[PDB]
RNA sequence: GAGGGGAGUGAAAAAGAACCUGAAACCGUGUACGUACAAGCAGUGGGAGCACGCUUAGGCGUGUGACUGCGUACCUUUUGU
RNA sequence: GCACCGAAGCUGCGGCAGCGACGCUUAUGCGUUGUUGGGUAGGGGAGCGUUCUGUAAGCCUGCGAAGGUGUGCUGUGAGGCA
């Protein structure tokens, strides 16, 4: 199809720092 | 040639009556369980019920040993909140006595599906007569 | 009318006319074999073996072809240890018919 | 010389799926899953060829035992008899006779009892 | 919240044990015109309980 | 006579078309038409057109006599699916399959 | 209309243009057998019943698999999973 | 104190393979017979099948090749034949 464009981000984003 | 196999479609069975009275619970059960499973025949078939129907009278008058009578535990759980109910041996004999024997052999019959089925062949009556004349139950000792 | 006899490092209960499978015998395909090591014979009443074997006992049968059993798969596998071997095996037999049972 | 591959491949694969016929869901559909199912079946078998000889012996011994008791004697004593019954040797399976020929059995029990007297 | 294992083809079917449809049976006939129709509904032609209401 | 008709590349899923099909499998043709007629689903209209096309086939091409004529075999296989794209957001693409189905009606009498 | 059924062409239409071969995942319709008192790597050893073929029987082939003994996938990495 | 149950240990029956010896008999293979055969890293030995060159202007093949899908047989297996 024409149908062919994927610009998948970076992870997605929000949160996490999980105690250091 | 393969050794024999009992077949449900053609097992014998036959009925019996047993008197609990003075007999000591458990030493009784043993034989019930054994006879219930068919272990006294061509038992020779783990995967088949080959036992006999056998009914028990005077379960209330069943005997125990030791201080068991006032000290045997009998626990069960309601599956709820924190519902660990218990009841002493005497307490059990007081309310539905037939239970004492019933659970006592249930524990000695096997495990699962078949096991459960074997247990159905045991009729445990609190009192003395029994409404099974029609099966023409033959008495036996032990 | 049955009798039992040792042959495969293994015993068998047999009536005459009954075909039976046995570990391989070195006897030609049509010939006739006698088994003198018979452990018991039975009629209305029966002779068990005082010592092993009954004195007059002998079971007579002709071999009725030799063959090889259905293939069996030997599988060996040791997880997480990079080892496995798979091996096939058939196992020989000779089939006798039984005609004797001299009580 | 470039090698196509892949015709021999599905040969290997189908060789396995065929062995998996009958198994539930992926175990019979999906190679990756089937190749495992096929192996472990093999493993159990190799084991259970040895188990078979165990299971039946105790099957035999179980029913030998009731019949012995039926003729008023435990399995213990009863094999000891036949042992002592002037040598004499006889399979525990062949005590088949316990199911199909009960007089022959009782007859065997007596012969055993005698040696124990 | 997401699955930890692929639900099976079997499980899918199960869930759909109730997804199936019912016919009607209660299809009924007008006393004047011929007319099949849903009970308590006007017919194609505009009859209902014998009388002709709706010219359309 | 088996005499069949069918609708290929219909716009519906199959999962949806089935359910309407399943109501009809095995009935006298006569009933099915009424059944479909009072079944409020797009797949009903589809299945009807196919069933009708099937009868007319059976009629004009083979024996006919619709009165003794039943829908003996009916199934719907899932067809090719049209891939599209839409986007939910953040550029993050969603396939979405516009699924199609191959309706098939076999209307015989034995 | 889409799509389809006939007709006709052709060695072939099951070569019909979404067209040589047409595997596999995946999804259905049909039939056999099992399944609504039962607990777990789902098989394996045993094993009745049912359906089917046999054979002349003869506890035989195929399919299913009640019930039952045993039984915690694979790879990697690890002292060890 | 005598039974008995109990393992892939021992024994029994059949089979394979390496190394021995002894007898049949040596471009060897038989028959015994004693013995050995868990195995990761890893060393040694022997093989299956695939693509392509010769052998091949041969051989198979429209009376049906390759590929696909079943079925039977066969080998210790990778496989092979039909
Ligand atoms: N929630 C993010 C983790 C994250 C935290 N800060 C970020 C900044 C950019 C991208 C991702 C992150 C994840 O799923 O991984
Ligand atoms: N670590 C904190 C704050 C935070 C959210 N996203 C972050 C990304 C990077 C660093 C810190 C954060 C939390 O998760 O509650
Ligand atoms: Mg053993
Ligand atoms: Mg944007
Ligand atoms: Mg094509
Ligand atoms: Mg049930
Ligand atoms: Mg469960
Ligand atoms: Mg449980
Ligand atoms: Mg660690
Ligand atoms: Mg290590
Ligand atoms: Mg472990
Ligand atoms: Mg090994
Ligand atoms: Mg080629």
């Amino acid at each position: 199809h024409i149908c062919v464009t994927s610009k998948w981000f970076n992870i997605d984003n929000k949160i996490v720092d999980h105690r250091p | 040639m393969k050794t024999f196999t009992a077949k449900p479609e053609t097992v014998k069975r036959d009925w019996y009556v047993v008197d609990a009275t003075g007999k000591t619970l458990g030493r009784l059960a043993t034989e019930l369980a054994r006879r219930l499973r068919g272990k006294h025949k061509a038992e020779y078939t783990p995967h088949v019920d080959t036992g006999d129907y056998i009914i028990v009278l005077n379960a209330d008058k069943v005997a125990v040993t030791g201080n068991k009578r006032t000290d045997k535990v009998y626990y069960h759980h309601t599956g709820h909140i924190g519902g660990i109910k218990q009841a002493t041996f005497e307490e059990m004999i007081a309310r539905r006595p037939e239970r004492v024997i019933e659970i006592a052999v249930k524990g000695m019959l096997p495990k699962g599906p078949l096991g459960r089925a074997m247990f159905r062949k045991l009729k445990v009556y609190a009192g003395n007569e029994h409404n099974h004349a029609a099966q023409q139950p033959q008495v036996l000792d032990i | 009318m049955y009798a039992v006899f040792q042959s495969g490092g293994k015993q068998h209960r047999v009536s005459e006319g009954q075909t039976v499978r046995l570990e391989k015998l070195d006897i030609a395909t049509g010939e006739t074999v006698e088994f003198a090591e018979v452990l018991m014979i039975a009629n209305g009443e029966e002779v068990k073996i005082g010592v092993p074997f009954v004195d007059g006992g002998v079971i007579k049968a002709e071999v009725v072809a030799h063959g090889r059993g259905e293939k069996v798969k030997i599988v060996k596998f040791r997880r997480r240890k990079h080892y496995r071997k798979q091996q096939g095996h058939r196992q020989w037999f000779t089939d006798v018919k039984i005609t004797g049972i001299s009580a | 010389a470039r090698v196509k591959r892949g015709v021999i491949a599905r040969a290997r694969h189908k060789k396995i799926l065929k062995q998996a016929k009958g198994y539930y869901g992926a175990r019979s559909r999906v190679y990756r899953v089937a190749f495992q199912a096929v192996i472990k079946a093999g493993q159990y078998a190799y084991r259970d060829r040895r188990q078979r000889k165990r299971q039946f012996r105790q099957l035999w011994i179980a029913r030998i035992n009731a019949a012995a008791r039926q003729n008023g004697i435990s399995y213990s004593k009863f094999i000891n008899g036949l042992k002592k019954a002037s040598v004499e040797i006889d399979r525990k399976i062949l005590a088949d006779i316990a199911v199909f020929d009960k007089v022959a059995f009782t007859a065997l029990v007596e012969k055993a009892k005698a040696a124990l007297a | 919240a997401v699955q930890q294992n692929k639900p099976t083809r079997s499980k899918r079917g199960m869930r759909r044990s109730h997804d199936a449809l019912t016919a009607v049976t209660s299809l009924s006939v007008d006393k004047t015109s011929g007319e099949k129709h849903l009970r308590h509904h006007i017919t194609a032609d505009g009859y209902y309980r014998g009388r002709k209401v709706i010219a359309k | 006579m088996e005499t069949i008709a069918k609708h290929r590349h219909a716009r519906s899923s199959a999962q949806k078309v089935r359910l309407v099909a399943d109501l009809i499998r095995g009935k006298k043709v006569s009933q099915a038409l009424d059944i479909l007629t009072y079944t409020n689903k797009k797949a009903a209209v589809l299945v009807k057109k196919v069933l009708e096309s099937a009868i007319a086939n059976a009629e004009h091409n083979d024996g006919a006599d619709i009165d003794d004529l039943k829908v003996t075999k009916i199934f719907v296989d899932e067809g090719p699916s049209m891939k599209r794209i839409m986007p939910r957001a953040k550029g993050r693409a969603d396939r979405i399959l516009k699924r199609t189905s191959h309706i098939t009606v076999v209307v015989s009498d034995r």
